[PDB]
């Protein structure tokens, strides 16, 4: 399983 | 902007037999940026089915791919693969030799 | 015993020809998963090995999510780094990630990973404590003082040591048979005249899994490195891997030589000559 999305918005670079 | 040429290995997934189905692989690597073109020849000319590889990368982050299509080897037939990539000045020839 | 998981992330833009690509490939040791491709028709995640199939709809449709949201998410960190670097909307660019965990014999979390690149060079990376970042340049310093105002590594930390290794251990028991399974080189050793006075000695491993391998030519005993010629490791296309060393040697001189193998799957290690 992939890193799942955040709570939030995901941060970008 | 660096780059990386391709690496280029042309070989069987079996050992060859001739008259005996099998795959040829054009196995292209340590190229960096990921466009690239590969086609596998028979005889000179571009074979039409050929299917590859999902792009990944290497942990030095060069990537790979390797193409793939059926064929059945013989003593005459002639077989190759042909690569172009931003590094290279013209398409790149690699002969399948079954030794190798 | 020991395995682990990675995930690749590819986004790449093209300027005139659409808006950056985003592919994700998902392995667990050498084999991969799982795939999804933002250029695909239809853009969703799509199996690549048998024994992740059983998972149900809503596994398919949580990584479709993931990775449809990362495909927006990388296409404002390529404009980001763009910016970072000064440089101008004309060129292609490409970030990579590769991030997982890995698992040592026992199953327990040896370590976690994830690192990135921008055009094929190092750009920032979670170092091992999971806790703080490593930046290549005052470009991914950006990067880092951003992800520590947000508290971006404790996620990654949380993800690392709770769903990575858990969903590893999930994959690794569903594909038991085959991810817990190492297959031994099958090897021989050729021989080519290449003139009146050398020959080439070739040592072949064939079918392996995975593919870590060993294979060394020694004189006498000692290692050949330098007159070794060694191809990389390449996939069969059958889940097994090849590889070949070779080394010219003087005709005669071919008894003095050894091919060594060594490798997860072999019994015990090997020692081969040319048999005539």
């Amino acid at each position: 399983l992939p890193e799942p999305l955040a709570q939030g918005q995901l941060t970008a670079y | 902007m660096i780059q990386r040429t391709p690496k280029i290995q042309v070989y069987s997934r079996h050992p060859a037999e001739n008259g005996k189905s099998n795959f040829l692989n054009c196995y292209v690597s340590g190229f960096h940026p990921s466009d690239i073109e590969v086609d596998l020849l028979k005889n000179g000319e571009r074979i039409e089915k050929v299917e590859h590889s999902d792009l990944s990368f290497s942990k030095d982050w060069s990537f790979y791919l390797l193409y793939y299509t059926e064929f059945t080897p013989t003593e005459k037939d002639e077989y190759a693969c042909r690569v172009n990539h931003v590094t290279l000045s013209q398409p790149k020839i690699v002969k399948w030799d079954r030794d190798m | 015993g020991s395995h682990s998981m990675r995930y690749f992330y590819t986004a790449m833009s093209r300027p005139g020809r659409g808006e950056p690509r985003f592919i994700a490939v998902g392995y667990v040791d050498d084999t991969q998963f799982v795939r999804f491709d933002s250029d695909a028709a239809s853009p969703r995640t799509e199996p690549r090995a048998p024994w992740i199939e059983q998972e149900g709809p809503e596994y398919w449709d949580r990584n479709t999510q993931i990775f449809k949201t990362n495909t927006q998410t990388y296409r404002e960190s390529l404009r980001n780094l763009r910016g970072y670097y000064n440089q101008s909307e004309a060129g292609s660019h490409i970030i990579q990630r590769m991030y997982g965990c890995d698992l040592g014999p026992d199953g327990r979390l040896l370590r976690g990973h994830d690192q990135s690149a921008y055009d094929g060079k190092d750009y920032i990376a979670l170092n091992e404590d999971l806790s703080s970042w490593t930046a290549a340049d005052t470009a991914a310093q950006i990067t880092q003082r951003k992800w520590e105002a947000a508290r971006v590594a404790e996620q990654r930390r949380a993800y690392l040591e709770g769903l990575c290794v858990e969903w590893l251990r999930r994959y690794l028991e569903n594909g038991k048979e085959t991810l817990q399974r190492a297959d031994p080189p099958k090897t021989h050793v050729t021989h080519h005249p290449v003139s009146d006075h050398e020959a080439t000695l070739r040592c072949w491993a064939l079918g392996f899994y995975p593919a870590e391998i060993t294979l060394t030519w020694q004189r006498d005993g000692e290692d050949q490195t330098q007159d070794t010629e060694l191809v990389e490791t390449r996939p069969a296309g059958d889940r097994t891997f090849q590889k070949w060393a070779a080394v010219v040697v003087p005709s005669g001189e071919e008894q003095r030589y050894t091919c060594h193998v060594q490798h997860e799957g072999l019994p015990k290690p090997l020692t081969l000559r040319w048999e005539p």
